[PDB]
RNA sequence: UUAGCUAGUUGGUAAGGUAACGGCUUACCAAGGCAACGAUGCAUAGCCGACCUGAGAGGGUGAUCGGCCACACUGGAACUGAGACACGGUCCAGACUCCUACGGGAGGCAGCAGUAGGGAAUCUUCCGCAAUGGGCGAAAGCCUGACGGAGCAACGCCGCGUGAGUGAUGAAGGUCUUCGGAUCGUAAAACUCUGUUAUUAGGGAAGAACAUAUGUGUAAGUAACUGUGCACAUCUUGACGGUACCUAAUCAGAAAGCCACGGCUAACUACGUGCCAGCAGCCGCGGUAAUACGUAGGUGGCAAGCGUUAUCCGGAAUUAUUGGGCGUAAAGCGCGCGUAGGCGGUUUUUUAAGUCUGAUGUGAAAGCCCACGGCUCAACCGUGGAGGGUCAUUGGAAACUGGAAAACUUGAGUGCAGAAGAGGAAAGUGGAAUUCCAUGUGUAGCGGUGAAAUGCGCAGAGAUAUGGAGGAACACCAGUGGCGAAGGCGACUUUCUGGUCUGUAACUGACGCUGAUGUGCGAAAGCGUGGGGAUCAAACAGGAUUAGAUACCCUGGUAGUCCACGCCGUAAACGAUGAGUGCUAAGUGUUAGGGGGUUUCCCGCCCCUUAGUGCUGCAGCUAACGCAUUAAGCACUCCGCCUGGGGAGUA
RNA sequence: GCCGUCGAAGGUGGGACAAAUGAUUGGGGUGAAGUCGUAACAAGGUAGCCGUAUCGGAAGGUGCGGCUGGAUCACCUCCUU
RNA sequence: UUAAGGAACUCGGCAAAAUGACCCCGUAACUUCGGGAGAAGGGGUGCUCUUUAGGGUUAACGCCCAGAAGAGCCGCAGUGAAUAGGCCCAAGCGACUGUUUAUCAAAAACACAGGUCUCUGCUAAACCGUAAGGUGAUGUAUAGGGGCUGACGCCUGCCCGG
């Protein structure tokens, strides 16, 4: 039983890029493709590829590393877990990693980076950090 | 830990004591209760001026005091400083501080605001030991 | 180391009562009510705005100033009254103090001052009603220990200064000197200015003063400002205070100290001292040459203030939500069944509690912080701003948590065909072996030790053969092999019977995970009651060693080991590693299975795939050793647990 | 004026709670170089240690089971170029 | 019967007095959980009038039974006389309740259930008797006789020379 599809996305991604291999596999969702489209605009992936059969996934994506092959990230992790839910605000955003990196948010009209959602001036609940 | 296991117990922390024991007061009259005085400094009436060792490895006859003080309890007393102008049954003001020539005292009394005299032997340190400008 | 409390309690009916509702109170019917989401009982305490600290979340306190409350010698009751169950009012009872002709009476500073008392410690028995606010009045006016305001305290905050420029001779003089010289040192002396401040004398007696009453005219209303009810004008008011402030004159003359100097810590040399006197916040100095003791000189810090003590926060990530850990360092219960609770797979539709956003109100003032202006500047005062709620009300958004509804199979469970196993309980069977006895055989030692002895033995032992009884345990097999949740389970057979793994996939369609409190199983020893008693063997006896040996060694040897029904209820119960799920390099054996190729037939060979099982090993982690798909890696949920050691797993 | 309900204080009583206290007494901490012995630290000179029972002037010994946090010597067997 | 005092008498509160019934409130230590416990301590009780609950018995009448509420009356005193428990704390001995010295001792003695040892393989042992005979025993070693100790639960040490 999974508690949290969270720690099964980031921690299949984590012990991907320690490895370097580029392909992975992993059954879908709603947020896991909204994010991911995200992630592909930041710059932190290459591209990602729907597949479907019975019934959910798998939500493959294609990893990206320099020509050196370093680690595009350093770090990684959520927020708002189980047990204790979080929340923030459209002015109490944090600017992550002074502004390098995000923090993916949900809002009460999508899931976006919290740029949008200061320029807005809508918060919601956060999500995770990445960076 | 984990967060209900925490709801569900207020956290508590490792509270400090006491290092100068005074009952503060405590109110040995009337209406007793004893709580609470801090106060930073306390009269008493020495019954008997005497003089010890430390243990190792320092060696000295360090000289002290045991004193009944205003709220009736019963402590000891290094005195400091040459000479020292006291005797049974003399009243004596009192301080805090602990010395490691032994456990056994953890106070010691002032020199110059009450019947323990100050010495003028010296003249660096006036401030202490009773003392008073010299010209 | 507070788990049951409550009977007018809880609910109803009626009445009464109160400003009002109400078990607020009486009479009746009833047995409910409250509690692990912590009732109750217990000790401690006035609360809040705020203050201290901290970067911040937070921690501590409730002085002054302001808001709320209770109290007035203790205790009770009621009158007057709009309001009190009354702080300077009564009545009663009580303790206390006091007057008395002894019949009886009087009083209540936790109002301002002040006195004693305690305590480490907290001041004048001040002037005044000018101002502001009170109370009465028609007003003048009167009362105001509220209040304005003087006085004492270095209690704190802020501010100025105890002179400034030129002045070398490196004077005297101190100290030290490797005895040349260095150091105090432009410091002094001296020269030249100043007088903030102080001494004197003048002015100012600055503002704080607006006033009400007193005369003029002006509007509402009256038949009539005749008189009335209102805006301008003049008159007239200072406790502080002869203040502050100002103006001129006079003299560098009155006006500087405390602590520390090994490191932590900026700040060194000589004397005395010799484990003595002494210091100490820590670590530690000190037994004849102390940079740590005491003295001097000099230096650093600091300033009209400085050091110590007591208390609070920090540093402390040393209760860790931000922000911790459990293999070995303190720390995972022995393990299980399951309640309450906490957490929850996917898709769609909806809802709007949570959430986000916007607005309206409120969040007193003072204070904090920002901007500004005035007191000569600062402190201070004011202004205005922002700021602050887990806050109420209300309009919007729907991704997420949540509720309601419809659908799905991958989690879980049921199937169907199979595999294995020391999985458990009861009964049954058998061989060796130890022992006891009986018999036949036959003599002088057996048995034991490192060396001995004690014991058994001529009543013929032991040894040897036969057969008998009797209890307990089960050689090989047995292997890092298997099983089970753990403790544990190894002769075999039957009866009953629990779970597991694979393949399968039709079948229900999230039924799940964790699990406080509870409930139960739990090595060996131990205990009761009853049976049995072959070995082995605490206690005990004897022998020996030994200085001695109630210890090892030896000879015996009871309880006990054993069975059944009960009870305790622990361990290095260990892998000293909680349960569950998911992802991440290989190699190599092993155990039960499954699919396929080769083989005439795999049964043989090979390749693959599941489940547990062991070893070597990377990425990575870890303080290190080490772990490494059977994680101590990457993460989530839930539970339990730790906060220095002894005291003590004690009381 | 009298009577009645309600009514504080005081009085009687039996218990709960808490603190001080008391002959002797048990255990613990500490000190002079105390006396007796030498269990543990290596195979600590009989391996230790956890649990339990008993005996002992005492540390401790013995006994049943359990672990290696164990060594002289060796793991059935498996892993390693 | 006896004011004041209240065990000072006294070997000793011997005796005497006080308590004493019904209902209600309440009821500690300790405990073998049954009790202690009537613990203790404390209260009310009379006649009349009124109102009301009621239950048994009957066609019903009325006949019985024993409560509550109010309101009043009297006397010093209301279970008005008579009959009817004195209590608390602490200790040793004994566990009980029971029996015993008829005519001086009723007890800490005896017994008692339990415990333990030894005897006894059946016309059993032991026994009364000379012997038959009979008890034991319509019994058959979980049964019968003898000794010792005395509920409970903690325990039951060393010595086999005499
Ligand atoms: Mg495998
Ligand atoms: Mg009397
Ligand atoms: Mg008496
Ligand atoms: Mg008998």
């Amino acid at each position: 039983t999974m508690t949290d599809p969270i720690a099964d996305m980031l921690t299949r991604v984590r012990n991907a890029n320690m490895v370097r291999h580029e392909k992975l596999e992993l059954p879908a969702s709603n947020i896991k493709k909204e994010i991911a489209e995200i992630l592909k605009s930041e710059g932190f992936i290459k591209n990602v590829e729907y597949v479907e059969d019975d019934k959910q996934g798998v939500l493959r994506l294609f990893l990206k590393y320099g020509q050196n092959d370093e680690r595009v990230i350093t770090g990684l992790k959520r927020i708002s877990k189980p047990g204790l839910r979080v929340y923030a605000k459209a002015s109490e955003m944090p600017k992550v990693l002074n502004g390098l990196g995000i923090a993916l948010v949900s809002t009460s009209e999508g899931v976006i980076t919290d740029k949008e959602a200061r320029k807005r001036n809508v918060g919601g609940e956060i999500i995770a950090y990445v960076w | 830990p984990t967060i209900n296991q925490l709801v569900r117990k207020p956290r508590q922390s490792k509270i400090k004591k006491s290092d100068s024991p005074a009952l503060n007061k405590g109110f040995n009259s009337k209406k007793k209760k004893f709580t609470d005085l801090n106060s930073p400094q306390k009269r008493g009436v020495c019954t008997r001026v005497g003089t010890m060792t430390p243990r190792k490895p320092n060696s000295a006859l360090r000289k002290y005091a045991r004193v009944r003080l205003s709220n009736n309890i019963e402590i000891n007393a290094y005195i400091p400083g040459i000479g020292h102008n006291l005797q049974e049954h003399s009243v004596v003001l009192v301080r805090g501080g602990r010395v490691r020539d032994l456990p056994g005292v953890r106070y010691h009394i002032v020199r110059g605001a009450l019947d323990t005299s100050g010495v003028d032997g010296r003249r660096q340190g006036r401030s202490l030991y009773g003392t008073k400008k010299p010209k």
